[PDB]
């Protein structure tokens, strides 16, 4: 029945979270990594 | 909000996107061949 | 029929507030004090290096 | 360097400093973050020693 | 409208509700809501650093991140008794495995 | 053969050594640091920001709003029960 429905909105939100977490949520914590490392190393 | 970074998702993650489009085309074949059950 | 699983959920979250919440509280407090202590100590150390 | 010592004396927000203030005081932070993403060395070497990974495993 | 796509919208709202309200004004200190995400990032980081072990190991590290988190969040909403099954649509999850 | 002179060669020495690099790092590190917790922006409202400032800071940091969020799903899905079954 809703094979197209679930599949298409799942594809959209999968590629959405791909680009979203990639561009946003991994480097927003990698900034914390590099910041704490650069303060500790001076 | 959040600092947007150009993180590589087009020049790296192409074949999974290609596979997603191909599975959408396979679902076109399936829902035009086996959705009348 | 479905509110009984809700009752198990409420009792389980009560046990979570009894058991899991102070443990994660203490883990977060310990890591917080550790990172704050190291971050203060490195700064005080190279302040003393400036004095040297 | 006496003024540097007085600057370290009353300007240490070691519990309330912003990492955006760190990018503002050092754009080298932003450069290393963006290059670390773009090359793909997602390891942060020399971090785990004094700043432990505090994960499950 | 479908309740399933609405559940995916609720998932994306929780995704907003894991980092924006978490991060008090971009602080170094790493508050309690951020410690869990730190632990997740480290236990995926040190995992796939040793798993694929490549020189180019981090290049799929976001992907191995984001393929996890969907299953991590969608099995935190169906945990509610008064809920509908999110990831128990086997056509969807098996099709995801086919795509991967 | 004469009065040799290394007491005063400090003027062009002070680049290459290791405390010079640390010194030029941390004199830059100290000026833009805010003095005594200034500009923390302790008051903010965006129709959802007081929820964050009251609940999701490091002071309280309790997961009970998730409880309320779970209660919100008890507000939602049970009402969806009233919409479905």
């Amino acid at each position: 029945f809703y094979f197209m429905n679930q599949l298409t909105y799942g594809f959209l939100l999968m590629i959405t979270l791909l680009i979203l977490f990639s561009q946003f949520f991994l480097p927003m914590i990698l900034r914390l990594y590099v910041s704490r490392l650069f303060i500790s190393k001076l | 909000m959040l600092k947007r970074f150009p993180t590589p998702i087009l020049k790296v993650y192409w074949p999974f996107f290609v596979a997603g489009a191909a599975v959408y085309y396979g679902m076109s074949k399936a829902a035009d061949l086996s959705s009348n059950t | 029929d479905e509110s009984i699983l809700l009752l198990t959920f409420l009792g389980f979250t009560g046990l979570v507030a009894k058991y899991l919440a102070p443990a994660y509280k203490d883990f977060a407090d310990a890591r917080m004090k550790k990172v704050s202590d190291v971050l203060n100590a490195s700064r005080n150390k190279h302040v003393e290096a400036v004095k040297d | 360097l006496q003024s540097t010592l007085d600057n370290i004396q009353s300007a240490r927000p070691f519990d309330e400093l912003t990492v955006d203030d760190l990018t503002k005081i050092k754009p080298e932070i932003d450069a290393k973050v963006e290059e670390m993403v773009k090359k793909g060395k997602w390891d942060v070497p020399g971090y785990k020693d004094r700043f432990g990974n505090l994960n499950v495993m | 409208l479908t309740t399933f796509s609405l559940y995916t919208i609720i998932v994306l709202l929780v995704i907003t509700s894991l980092y924006t309200l978490t991060n008090n004004n971009n602080k170094i200190i790493g508050s309690r809501w951020l410690i869990s995400q730190e632990a997740i990032y480290d236990t995926i980081m040190n995992m796939t650093k040793g798993q694929i072990g490549g020189k180019n190991w981090g290049l799929y590290f976001p992907m191995i991140f984001t393929l996890f988190m969907f299953i991590f969040i969608a099995n935190l909403i169906s945990m509610i008794p008064y809920s509908f099954a999110l990831s128990a649509h086997l056509v969807f999850i098996i099709s995801l495995s086919i795509v991967i | 053969v004469s009065t040799l002179i290394p007491p005063k060669v400090v003027s062009s020495k002070n680049i290459g050594s290791a405390p010079n690099a640390k010194r030029i790092a941390n004199v830059v590190h100290f000026y833009k640091s805010l003095p005594q917790g200034p500009a923390p922006a302790i008051k903010a409202n965006t129709r959802l920001a007081r929820y964050k400032a009251k609940y999701f800071d490091g002071d309280n940091a309790s997961g009970k709003p998730l409880w309320h969020f779970a209660l919100g799903i008890i507000a939602f899905g049970y009402s969806m029960e009233y919409y479905f079954h």
